[PDB]
């Protein structure tokens, strides 16, 4: 596996696990309701898939940018790489904050 | 040797607080003597 | 005693100062002799 | 003036750690600042009473202590039925504070013990993370574990539970084990053994810990990085940990006989075999070598964590508790705001530079994350790992981008990244403060409505001062420790749940008609009955929403074959308290109780008289008479009702 | 901070210590000498010096340089 | 059929081992033999005092493990795996762990 395949498996596992898979299995939710209006601990399948995607994409943006710093790289391609990383990270963060605000009113 | 004999004595009469106190004292003394002796041994070895 | 709105402000200020100081420390650590 | 690099570095570290510890202790006490300082959630009242006993009777009387005030029909031995670490810590702190005359009551020490240990946890986390990499990551991890909301939820000022100290014990043991793997010395392994013994006595999660060290050793074996240091450290930890764990009284012979401590034994045998084979592979030439070439099962509260279907489908007393369901992503984000976005980066750094101690932190992270996904209550053990890894992650980014700067000895992208990271950190601080303030600090003894009505305490005080010295009161297992700590009377069931037949007996008594239940109560020698109603106050968690669980637990054990939980619903399968309700629910003893004289009390404006706030319904039986019970007391808002069980009829009449 | 309790003393790690002590001494002396020279030149050579206080400052600077040379030879 | 290799290995072991290591191996064999006789007795008569059997037995196992660890740390062929654990410090750690183990064993037996 050379310590990279294992990391890919861990990333996939982390995404899926933070999607509330165990919740779905143990307590079957309907796919899309009608975000629970007043229930913090409440997981529809679609909302959870979307959110765990945000978390994993944020981690990917960090590593994608962190890697960009490497030397002896062409500038035309490195600028694009840096752009992708910044976009992914900022979008993931701001989105997740907005989602949590919409689901749990009175936030902050 | 006194520490091991104390360990034996604890089993018959002394409870654990008294034995632990006695061990604290004897172990501190043995530690000082052992530090000195091991320093001397390391010098003689080299 | 001490009203909450005071404790919350104290905790916020202390935490922000703490994290900023930690970020500063990173700068100081990168630039070593 | 000018200072050396070493002096400024040391001053910065000291100042940061001092501020972090002060913040950790300060953030914990929100509830103490609001409501008066009292132990809450009625789980720690048992721990509190136990601590007081240890503080006023001694240890030898406490080690062998028999309690006759709980589970009256049976006997409860408190000296050997619970892990004693928290009580010992509190009593030691109390005696130290009393030697130098700083005289402080036991209650104040119990209330503020958890914030102190949460303050110690920060320093321990800093040293642990310093072992992993550059100190900067250590400072960052300390600062972040200071304000994490899950850890602050399970340990608040006024919450005297064992998880608080437990986490500090676990982090100390992990630090000792990492230092033993890196150093490879017997002394560090012995320190780890002593720390593990302390951890065994403090929390029930020691099993967990003893299934992560061997698994890591086994993982290291597969990789091929096994050396003499790991052999020495693990074997020395194993022997001493096994023995030290034995002599905890409650454990007994659990480690060598049970099935939760078999992974360690297997890894120990495998380690011996592997070391001997490696030694034999050197003394002989390759051709010669190639020529040569009754036990208990899982207990069940651990098994359900591996298979998250058993407890919910089979045992109706473990899944009855609230925080036993799986966690959702919303809860994950609520507990940790920016920590989740940094777990993958920490895992990437660890997987990029594999060391002899990195593998252990990766394993800890993974397994703990799974357990947090299979239970809410185990989110706790997830907060400590995350911080560390998150710290690392964030730290690395800073150290990567504070070297590209020109002032340090396009370039502005690094400055933009620094600004971005600072924004992330400050917004995490604000999120943690808000979550601590508005959600996690709350009392369970007082209902916050600003007007507060403490009906629970008033009822317990009446029961304490106006009953005979030997009166026996029976309630649900939830209100078990609370009665004994405040009401101070002999109780029948308790919140331990170590004899399901007794709790089933009480459930049958609460779920049957007045004749059969009167027979049960006479058999058990019960005098007063305490039932929470909460119909006027609108309390969702009353003793009528738990009635279904009472029926399920009671109609299970060999005598509730006539309970038949499907007999309390409507024909279509509803559970209504109105006229359309089941004719056996409206004549249950539980229904005769907590509805006496409730038919003619207005509780709303545009609503009929016999109205129930919590169920939003209309009582089925407006008027009824209690044949076998007198109303002994009822609080001001009708929240707690105490009924005095009657005698036999003098002239020997029926009195159904 | 006065108890060693060490068995095997490493002279290689003590050599670094007896170097750090010396370099701190020398840095203090050199910074103080530069400050003294600048202060004497600024407070004795405004408009009239008469080469008397300047000569005393030069003698003191020569003595300081000699002490620094002795310390440098000792550290060498 | 497998005796020639044993003869060779036994012959070789003696030449590549110093006096202290041979002495230690004798002590280790004594520990192993006492533990084996104790376990055999337990298998012969049974365990009414189970805690005493555990105490007396794990005393043997613990002394065996501490002896093996001391042997590993002393052997100069591993001088590159410790880097600071001098022989004297190794003996010190051995004494400390042995005192702890013997104290706990006494506190556990009847
Ligand atoms: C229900 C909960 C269950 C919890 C399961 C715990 C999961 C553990 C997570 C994985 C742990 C990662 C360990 C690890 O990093 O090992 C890696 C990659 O090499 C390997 O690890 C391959 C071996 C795979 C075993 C992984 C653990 C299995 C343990 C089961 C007992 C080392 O790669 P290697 O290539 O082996 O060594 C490095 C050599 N290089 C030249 C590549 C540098
Ligand atoms: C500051 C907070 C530190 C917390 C440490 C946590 C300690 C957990 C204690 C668990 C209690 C287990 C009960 C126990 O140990 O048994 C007690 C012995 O009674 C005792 O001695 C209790 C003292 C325990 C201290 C041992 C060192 C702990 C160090 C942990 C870091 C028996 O005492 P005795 O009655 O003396 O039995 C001896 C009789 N013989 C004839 C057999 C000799
Ligand atoms: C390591 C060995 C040494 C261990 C040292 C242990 C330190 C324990 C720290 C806890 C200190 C307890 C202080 C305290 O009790 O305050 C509480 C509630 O009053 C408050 O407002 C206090 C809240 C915040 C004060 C925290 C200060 C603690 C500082 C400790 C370093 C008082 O509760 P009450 O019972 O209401 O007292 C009022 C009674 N009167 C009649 C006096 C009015
Ligand atoms: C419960 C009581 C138990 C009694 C234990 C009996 C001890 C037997 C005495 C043997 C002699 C010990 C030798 C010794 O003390 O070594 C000590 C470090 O010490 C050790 O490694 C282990 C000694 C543990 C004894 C603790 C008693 C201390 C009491 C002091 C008041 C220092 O080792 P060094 O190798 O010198 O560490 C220096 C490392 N530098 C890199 C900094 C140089
Ligand atoms: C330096 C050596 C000196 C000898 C010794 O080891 C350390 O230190 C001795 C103690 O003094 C012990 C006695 C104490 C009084 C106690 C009275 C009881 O009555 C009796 O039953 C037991 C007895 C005599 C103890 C027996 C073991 C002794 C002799 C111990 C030895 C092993
Ligand atoms: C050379 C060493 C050998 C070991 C030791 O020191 C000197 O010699 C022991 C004595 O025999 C002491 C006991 C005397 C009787 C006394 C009876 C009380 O009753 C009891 O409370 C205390 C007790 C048993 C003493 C305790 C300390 C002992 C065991 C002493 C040891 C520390
Ligand atoms: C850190 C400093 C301060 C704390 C201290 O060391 C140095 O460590 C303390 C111990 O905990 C000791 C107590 C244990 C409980 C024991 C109960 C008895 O009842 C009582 O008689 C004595 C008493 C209180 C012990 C007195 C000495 C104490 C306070 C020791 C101090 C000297
Ligand atoms: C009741 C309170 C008591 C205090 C505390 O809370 C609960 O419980 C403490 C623990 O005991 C922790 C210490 C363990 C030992 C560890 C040794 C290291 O020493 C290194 O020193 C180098 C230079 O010589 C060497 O080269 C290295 O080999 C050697 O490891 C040191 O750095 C960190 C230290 C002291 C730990 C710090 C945090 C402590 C004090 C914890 C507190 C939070
Ligand atoms: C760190 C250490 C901790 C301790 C240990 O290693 C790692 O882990 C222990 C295991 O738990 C082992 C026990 C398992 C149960 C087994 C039952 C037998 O019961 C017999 O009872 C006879 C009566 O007549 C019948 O004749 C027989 O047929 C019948 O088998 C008993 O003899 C041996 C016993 C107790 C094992 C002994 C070795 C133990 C303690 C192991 C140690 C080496
Ligand atoms: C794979 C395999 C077969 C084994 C290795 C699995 C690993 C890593 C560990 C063993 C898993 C296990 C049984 C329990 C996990 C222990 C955890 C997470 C927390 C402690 C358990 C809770 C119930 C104690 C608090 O409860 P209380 O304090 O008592 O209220
Ligand atoms: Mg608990």
């Amino acid at each position: 596996p050379s310590a990279m395949t294992v990391y890919a498996l861990v990333v996939v596992s982390y995404f899926l696990i933070t999607g509330g898979i165990i919740y779905d299995v143990i307590v079957e939710p309907p796919s899309v309701g009608s975000f629970l209006a007043y229930r913090v601990n409440g997981q529809y399948i679609m909302e959870g898939l979307a959110s765990s995607f945000l978390f994993t994409m944020g981690g990917l943006g960090f590593i994608i940018l962190d890697r960009s710093n490497a030397p002896n790289i062409p500038k035309l391609n490195r600028f694009l790489l840096l752009f992708i990383g910044f976009v992914c990270v900022l979008l993931s963060f701001f989105m997740a904050r907005v989602f949590m605000r919409m689901k749990l009113p009175g936030y902050l | 040797a006194a520490m091991l004999g104390l360990m034996y004595v604890y089993w018959t009469q002394l409870n654990m607080f008294q034995t632990l106190k006695y061990l604290a004292i004897l172990g501190s003394v043995t530690f000082l003597a052992g530090n000195r002796m091991l320093a001397q041994q390391a010098v003689k070895r080299t | 005693m001490i009203t909450d709105v005071q404790l919350a402000i104290f905790a916020n200020m202390l935490g922000v100062s703490l994290f900023l100081l930690v970020v500063l420390y990173h700068y100081v650590a990168v630039n070593n002799p | 003036l000018r200072l050396s690099y070493e002096k400024q570095d040391t001053l910065l570290k000291l100042l940061i750690l001092s501020m972090a510890a002060v913040l950790s202790f300060s953030t914990r006490l929100f509830a103490v600042l609001r409501f008066e300082s009292v132990i809450h959630e009625f789980d720690p009242y048992f721990n509190y009473r136990t601590t007081r006993f240890l503080a006023e009777e001694g240890f030898y009387k406490f080690h062998n202590w028999f309690d006759d005030r709980a589970w009256y029909p049976l006997g409860r031995i408190i000296g050997g039925t619970i892990y004693p670490g928290l009580m010992i810590t509190s009593a030691a702190i109390y005696h130290v504070l009393h030697f130098f005359h700083i005289t402080i009551d036991i209650r104040n020490v119990c209330v503020f013990l958890a914030p102190l240990f949460s303050s110690f946890t920060t320093i321990v986390t800093y040293h642990l993370t310093k072992e992993l990499k550059d100190a900067g990551a250590g400072l960052l991890a300390a600062a972040m574990i200071a304000v994490v909301p899950g850890y602050i939820s399970r340990s608040v000022a006024g919450s005297y539970d064992n998880e608080g100290i437990a986490i500090f014990c676990m982090l100390l043991t992990y630090y000792m084990w990492i230092k033993a793997v890196k150093t490879g010395s017997i002394c560090w392994a012995a320190k780890c053994a002593l720390a593990y013994f302390y951890m065994v006595s403090s929390w029930g999660g020691y099993v967990f810990l003893i299934n992560l060290i061997p698994l890591h050793v086994l993982v290291l074996m597969l990789t091929g990085r096994f050396s003499h240091r790991i052999y020495v450290a693990y074997c020395t930890v194993y022997c001493l940990g096994t023995i030290l764990s034995m002599q905890i009284s409650f454990v007994g012979f659990q480690p060598v006989l049970s099935s939760e401590h078999m992974a360690a034994f297997g890894v120990f045998g495998l380690c011996q075999i592997h070391a001997f084979v490696d030694y034999l592979r050197s003394k002989l030439n390759p051709q010669q070598f190639e020529v040569l070439f009754k036990i208990s099962p899982w207990t069940g509260r651990f098994y359900s964590l591996l298979d998250p279907s058993y407890a919910k489908n089979n045992i109706p007393i473990i899944a009855s508790v609230s925080e036993h369901q799986p966690t959702t992503w919303s809860s994950y984000y609520f507990d940790l705001q920016l920590l989740v976005f940094m777990f993958p980066v920490g895992l990437y750094y660890c997987f990029s530079n594999l060391s002899d101690a990195r593998i252990f932190i990766i394993m800890y992270g993974v397994t703990s994350m799974y357990f947090s996904a299979v239970m809410v209550r185990l989110m706790l053990v997830l907060a400590p790992v995350m911080c560390i890894l998150s710290g690392i992650g964030v730290s690395q980014v800073l150290s990567t981008y504070m070297k590209n700067l020109d002032i340090s000895r396009k370039n502005e992208v690094a400055s933009g990244m620094i600004l971005v990271m600072a924004f992330f950190l400050i917004t995490y601080t604000f999120h943690s403060t808000w979550v601590t303030s508005e959600a996690y600090s709350s009392p369970s003894i007082v209902l916050s409505a600003r007007i507060i009505f403490d009906d629970f305490r008033e009822a317990y005080y009446w029961l304490r001062h106006n009953t005979p010295e030997d009166a026996k009161v029976m309630s649900w297992w939830d209100y078990g420790y609370q009665i004994t700590a405040m009401a101070n009377r002999t109780i029948l069931v308790d919140n331990n749940t170590w004899n399901n037949t007794h709790i089933s007996r009480v459930g049958q008594a609460m779920a049957s008609t007045e004749e059969k239940a009167y027979e049960i109560m006479r058999e058990l020698d019960v005098s007063y009955v305490l039932v929470i109603f909460g119909g006027l106050t609108g309390y969702s968690s009353d003793d009528i929403n738990k009635f279904l669980w009472m029926v399920r637990i009671g109609g299970s054990t060999d005598t509730g074959k006539h309970i038949k939980e499907n007999d309390y619903y409507t024909p279509t399968g509803e559970f209504r308290v109105d006229r359309e309700g089941s004719p056996v629910l409206l004549n249950c003893l539980m229904y005769k109780m907590c509805y006496y004289r409730f038919g003619q009390v207005y509780t709303e404006a545009k609503r009929p008289p016999g109205f129930d706030r919590v169920r939003n319904a209309e009582i089925g039986n407006k008027d009824f008479e209690l044949d076998v019970l007198e109303e002994a007391y009822t609080t001001e808002h009708w929240l707690v009702r105490i009924y005095k069980v009657k005698d036999l009829d003098n002239r020997g009449l029926s009195r159904t | 901070v006065r108890l060693d309790f060490s068995i095997t003393k490493d002279p290689a790690a003590e050599a670094r210590m007896k170097v750090a002590c010396i370099t701190e001494q020398v840095l203090t002396l050199v910074n103080k000498r530069i400050g003294l020279y600048r202060h004497f030149d600024e407070t004795v050579n405004r408009y009239k010096q008469s080469r008397d206080i300047s000569t005393l400052n030069s003698g003191k600077k020569s003595l300081e340089t000699e002490h620094k040379a002795l310390t440098s030879e000792i550290a060498l | 059929s497998v005796v020639s290799v044993i003869s060779r290995f036994l012959e070789e072991y003696l030449s590549s081992t110093p006096q202290r290591l041979k002495l230690l191996d004798a002590y280790l064999l004594y520990i192993l033999l006492t533990g084996a006789l104790q376990f055999g007795y337990c298998l012969l008569v049974g365990t009414f005092p189970f805690n005493s059997f555990l105490s007396g037995f794990i005393s043997c196992v613990g002394s065996f493990i501490l002896a093996v660890c001391l042997r590993i740390q002393i052997n100069p062929q591993n001088k590159a795996d410790f880097q600071g654990i001098s022989p004297e410090r190794a003996f010190a750690d051995f004494l400390f762990a042995s005192t702890i183990l013997h104290l706990v064993v006494m506190n556990f037996v009847g």
